[PDB]
C-alpha cells in the first residue's frame, strides 16, 4: 500500500508537472504562432500597400 | 507473581501482534484513502489539461 501511495503521489506530481510544462510550451507555440501570423499580416498588407 | 508475569509477557505479546496488525490496517485505510482522493483530482486535471 505504501509503496502505491509513493509512485501515486510522485506521479501526480510529475503529471502537474508534465501540465505545466504542456502550459509553457503551449505558450511558446502560441507566441511563435503570433509571429507567424503577424508576418503574414504584415506580408498581405505590404503586398496591398504596393 | 512469577507465573503471572511470564503469562502477562506471552498474553501480552499475543495482544501486541493484534494491535500491530490494527495499527497498519488503520494506516493501510488512510493510505488508500488519500490515494482516492488524489486519483480523483488526477483524473480532473486530465481531463481539462
Amino acid at each position: 500500500v505504501e509503496k502505491n501511495r509513493k509512485i501515486v503521489a510522485e506521479n501526480l506530481e510529475k503529471v502537474q508537472a508534465e501540465a505545466e510544462r504542456l502550459d509553457q510550451e503551449e505558450a511558446q507555440y502560441q507566441r511563435e504562432y503570433s509571429e507567424f501570423k503577424r508576418q503574414q499580416l504584415e506580408l498581405d498588407d505590404e503586398l496591398k500597400s504596393v | 507473581m512469577e507465573g503471572k508475569w511470564i503469562t502477562d509477557q506471552l498474553r501480552w505479546k499475543i495482544m501486541s501482534c493484534k494491535m500491530r496488525i490494527e495499527q497498519l490496517k488503520q494506516t493501510i485505510c488512510k493510505g488508500n484513502e488519500e490515494m482516492e482522493k488524489n486519483s480523483e483530482g488526477l483524473l480532473k486535471t486530465k481531463e481539462k489539461n
